[PDB]
């Protein structure tokens, strides 16, 4: 009969299902309100289990695909990207999504080596360039922090060539020539000699940090219950 | 909608005092009658000879019921080689209204909770009949058969079950199997709303859940008409086709839209109104958009001094200034009927309790 | 082994043929169709086209009123109209529990009981060597299984309190399974980029998939990734009809084809089987067109004649009579599994009766 | 709380190497997809005729092994995840 003040504690603790039973009155009155806060507390708890089972490191940028890209109002960090200004890069974005090049336009940068550095610094937060030339660059990287989040999953991954003017002669022979550079390792023997670089149970990696800030919160309260 | 039932009315806002700027420059009378549909008009075929014509506006422009139609027109192919046109005054683009904001008892269906319910019904009567022929008493077994349901911890004890401990242990396993296999089959049921843009290769081919529709013969309808390879999304809002813009709005605030192409300032307007309806940052088709004038005339061309005069001065900004800049396991909305049920069970559990005080 | 021949007259309908007879109506010109002998819609093999291109680049039709794709090459040789109708790609698959007591656990159900007669019995050896455990231990041993809150008597031995946390724990890791399983109780190809497409070794069983030969197709994927048309001449086929046999017979796993045109063969299937992955989502989604040679004064009346067909409801009429819409697409509740414990349940009342009468 | 996010774990859990030939997830690695081969070898030669094995030959510089025995002594830990290699001494060493 100690629920006149306490009973605080009485209905908290039949919510994980381990409290210590208490003697209710033969009047009918205190087990109804008890069995419809235990049936809250098991749908509480499957909700709680269905948000974890929801919740399932990690890149940030998944590709074309991102959540991030249309419209960053769904998550709490903005963001920022941008190409050469007036470069075939811009057309490119143009070819393929024009509401692209709509964001991108107002986060637009100045140089390529500029942007680098905006990205050391933190002036930048995403920049669109070529893959094989931002691997040589995170091969000769100081710091070794650049891995390369995708490489030509749903991006474009084309290629180059010469262009001569239309009816040209030559260009049969100039075809004939990379022909001939291709069927002989020449090619890849030039792109080896200057593009190079180098350089579970395990998943509550965060969930310890969350023990230590409840073991935090639990010895804060039991210095206030010790003062007083 | 009515038979017959047009009243005098008053008439305010951007285009009326548009008109009075009109009639402050340059001196005429004029007269305000509101068109009888709310359609802005498209290139219809007439049921004899195999002719096209018109309805709502210009429909009643070219018939000699209307002088001058002060909406805002959308120049394009058809309306440019009928009648002339005058300076656009507005500039204004096109966008998607979309809405950015658990099937627990209500939205459930509801066999199964009224056969747990009468199940432990039929338990509680045959434990208590089996109580009277044995090889408080109602209470006591209304206490068990509620305690072994309750899950959480009570202060009972141990009823007389020489020949019915087997129908308890059963009856408890049966009751945590459901639930266990209700929390099972609720989480795997509960483990994308955005549109951004027309080039979007989810909306090529929608279903029941994408949801998106326009003004029923609309010039923004001519247009995507005119737009042949957006064929899908014509037949999708061919079929959601709705008359006037506050049935779209009331129907997208009762969460059945999705999706809505609409000009661009108002929807900021009214995401400065209700805070419920906040679009993307996106824009497309900068049309201008004017006042469709008459045949040959110099009051077309006074017309068109007066929006000139409109233009060189601050007084399209003076009514932005007035119109468009003057602004004013969630557990917050999907769990709102959560608590009104909840606390709707609550109040006739007391209800219930305080009966039964005032009965024993 | 000869290249003679006779001209065989033969009658045409369909959706491309009234297309013929309204642009005969608007355009009002003598038609002159014929079918063409040199093959499918076209590819180029050194320099020589065939079929519909082969027509109409090499100076021997004037249009291609029929069905033709619309690619880089195409749009290069010839000038197309308006695309009229959203006709992409699409990929063509085959498309060919009673409770949670008896099929799940069956092995483990025995050593289960094994375990639970072991722990009563140490629970009687604990009771016995030192109040209701001398046989009555399966109420108490089962309803500490789930923890109902069942009181039963004041534990005053620690091994008996050692035994009930040891067992509580093992009740809460088999819970935790129980749920797992239950978890993992409940398309194929998501993408252009998958897993299945560029190898078979994704899983056990291996599957083929081919596209048609002689077609724009090819060349649209050559223009993305001419591994995926090495992997088609690895696993090539013959032809559309013989591709649709090996699909009803299962000699064929997927096949990628148009969309739109799948979505009717799915609709006219008996039976609803052959079904599309999806409704062509995160295709390519092209078009048809009209093709005329490069200089030609009737394009423009042509392709008026078509805005005038779609701007007014005909070609959504003529898309909605010559179409398809008896199959659909994609055609917490379940009914046998609580049957069985149902079932079951009565199998326990049947018990209790039989412990009740004697 | 712990052992809600224990039985969230294990629902999670309930594959060794997805072994794709051309597979774009496999030929463009990521931090955790590791994989190394002998430092110029024949095989290194072969990989660098073909034109689709640049990414893999810009990966598999990063971690040159000297002998074979290094590579062994890798996949034992298991560090690696490909290591392209004779047939039948994998059958020998099976
Ligand atoms: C690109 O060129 C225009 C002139 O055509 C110039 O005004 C602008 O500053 C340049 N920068 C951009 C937007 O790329
Ligand atoms: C404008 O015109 C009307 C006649 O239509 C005339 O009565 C009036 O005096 C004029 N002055 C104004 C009000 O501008
Ligand atoms: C034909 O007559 C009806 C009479 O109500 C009219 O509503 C319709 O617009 C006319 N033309 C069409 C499009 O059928
Ligand atoms: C208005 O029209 C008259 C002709 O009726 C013309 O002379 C004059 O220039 C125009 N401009 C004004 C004053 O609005
Ligand atoms: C394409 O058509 C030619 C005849 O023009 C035929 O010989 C060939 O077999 C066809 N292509 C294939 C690979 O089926």
């Amino acid at each position: 009969s100690f629920t006149i003040g306490k009973a605080i504690w009485l209905l908290w603790g039949l919510v994980f299902n381990n409290s210590v039973p208490v003697q209710n009155p033969k009047g009918t009155t205190s087990k109804i309100m008890v069995s419809v806060w235990a049936f809250f507390a098991v749908i509480f708890l499957a909700s709680y289990t269905a948000n974890l089972a929801a919740f399932m490191f990690v890149d940030q940028v998944t590709g074309l695909s991102d959540k991030k890209f249309q419209r960053p109002h769904d998550y709490s960090p903005p963001f920022r990207f941008g190409t050469v200004p007036n470069g075939s890069t811009e057309r490119n974005i143009r070819n393929n999504y024009p509401y692209m090049h709509q964001y991108m336009t107002r986060f637009n940068q100045r140089g390529v080596e500029d942007a680098l550095v905006s990205l050391k610094t933190g002036k930048l937060d995403a920049f669109i360039y070529d893959a094989a030339v931002l691997n040589y660059k995170a091969g000769r990287d100081e710091g070794c922090k650049l891995v390369t989040i995708g490489s030509g999953y749903i991006f474009a991954t084309t290629g180059y060539g010469i262009a001569l003017q239309k009816g040209s002669p030559w260009k049969r022979q100039i075809d004939l020539a990379l022909l001939q550079f291709v069927g002989d390792g020449e090619m890849e023997e030039l792109e080896t000699l200057w593009l190079t670089g180098i350089c579970s149970s395990q998943l509550d990696i965060d969930n310890m940090a969350g023990v230590f800030y409840m073991l935090a919160a639990a010895m804060a309260l039991s210095l206030i219950t010790f003062i007083w | 909608g009515s038979p017959r039932h047009t009243v005098p009315q008053c008439c305010y806002g951007f285009c009326i005092d548009l008109l009075i700027k009109l009639a402050r420059t340059m001196n005429f009378t004029y007269e305000v009658h509101l068109v009888a549909d709310g359609k802005f008009g498209t290139q219809e075929r007439v049921n004899n000879s195999n002719k096209k014509e018109w309805n709502g506006m210009m429909g009643e422009l070219l018939s000699g019921q209307a002088d001058m139609i002060v909406a805002p027109l959308t120049i394009n192919n058809e309306r440019a080689q009928y009648i002339e046109f005058s300076k656009p005054f507005k500039y204004q683009g096109l966008t998607i209204l979309v809405k950015k904001e658990d099937s627990f008892m209500q939205p459930f269906q509801s066999t199964l909770w009224l056969l747990v319910g009468l199940s432990v019904h039929v338990v509680a009567v045959m434990l208590y009949l089996l109580d009277r022929f044995s090889p408080l008493t109602l209470s006591s077994a209304m206490w068990f058969s509620w305690g072994v349901l309750l899950n959480s911890g009570i202060g009972e004890g141990a009823p007389r079950s020489f020949s019915a401990r087997i129908l308890g242990m059963v009856w408890a396993g049966f009751a945590m199997i459901i639930v266990a296999s209700y929390t099972a089959n609720l989480a795997a049921f509960l483990v994308e709303e955005r549109i951004t843009g027309i080039n979007d290769p989810r909306l090529r081919n929608p279903s029941d859940k994408f949801i998106y529709a326009t003004v029923k013969q609309s010039s923004v309808d001519i247009y995507f008409r005119r737009q042949v390879e957006l064929s899908t999304m014509y037949r999708h809002m061919e079929k959601h086709n709705y008359e006037s813009a506050a049935e779209a709005i009331q129907a997208v605030r009762d969460n059945k839209l999705h999706a809505f192409i609409w000009d661009s300032a108002v929807l900021e307007f009214e995401a400065s109104q209700k805070c419920d309806l906040v679009t993307t940052g996106e824009l497309f088709f900068r049309s201008g958009f004017g006042i469709g004038m008459r045949k040959d005339s110099p009051w077309k061309q006074n017309v068109s001094l007066s929006i000139l005069k409109s233009h060189e001065n601050g007084f399209m900004e003076d009514l932005d200034k007035t119109w468009v800049r003057y602004q004013e396991t969630l557990t917050f909305e999907n769990m709102a009927g959560v608590f009104m049920l909840v606390a709707g069970g609550i109040v006739a559990g007391i209800f219930l309790i305080f009966i039964e005080i005032a009965y024993k | 082994s000869t290249n003679e021949g006779m001209n065989v007259k033969k009658c045409c309908k369909g959706f491309c043929i009234d297309i013929l007879k309204k642009l005969s109506r608007t355009v009002k010109f003598t038609y002159d169709l014929y079918l063409v002998t040199n093959g499918k819609h076209g590819k180029k093999v050194n320099n020589v086209w065939n079929g519909m291109i082969g027509e109409v680049v090499y100076q021997r039709a004037v249009m291609a009123v029929g069905s033709l794709t619309i690619n880089e090459e195409r749009s290069e040789v010839v000038d197309f109209s308006v695309p009229f109708v959203e006709t992409g790609i699409s990929v063509m698959v085959s498309r060919s529990p009673s409770a949670f007591l008896e099929p799940f656990s069956a092995s483990v159900w025995v050593m289960m009981f094994v375990m639970l007669l072991i722990v009563s019995a140490i629970a009687v050896f604990v009771f016995e060597y030192f109040s209701f455990t001398i046989g009555k231990a399966i109420w108490l041993l089962w309803g500490l299984v789930f923890n109902n809150s069942v009181p039963v008597q004041n534990p005053k031995g620690t091994t008996s309190k050692i035994m009930v946390s040891v067992w509580a724990f093992f009740a809460v890791i088999f819970l935790a399974s129980y749920t797992a399983n239950l978890a993992a109780f409940m398309d194929q190809v998501t993408g252009l980029s998958d897993k299945k497409f560029q190898r078979p070794h994704d899983y056990s069983p291996p599957f083929r998939f081919g596209t048609v030969p002689n077609g724009s197709t090819e060349r649209n994927i050559r223009n993305n990734y001419p591994y995926m048309h090495q992997y088609m001449t690895r696993f090539n086929q013959r032809g559309v009809e013989d591709a649709l046999v090996s699909l009803k017979t299962g000699k064929l796993d997927a096949f990628i084809y148009d969309a739109a045109v799948l979505n009717y063969k799915a609709g006219r299937d008996e039976g609803c089987k052959l079904v599309t992955i999806g409704s062509g989502y995160i295709f390519a989604t092209t078009g048809y067109g009209i093709a005329l040679q490069k200089g030609s004064p009737w394009k423009r009346q042509i392709d008026l004649a078509l805005l005038q067909f779609v701007g007014d409801g005909e070609m959504e009429e003529l898309e909605t009579l010559w179409l398809t819409g008896i199959c659909h697409n994609e055609k917490q509740l379940d009914i046998d599994n609580m049957a069985g414990v149902f079932y079951m349940l009565a199998a326990a009342m049947a018990l209790s009766l039989i412990t009740f009468i004697w």
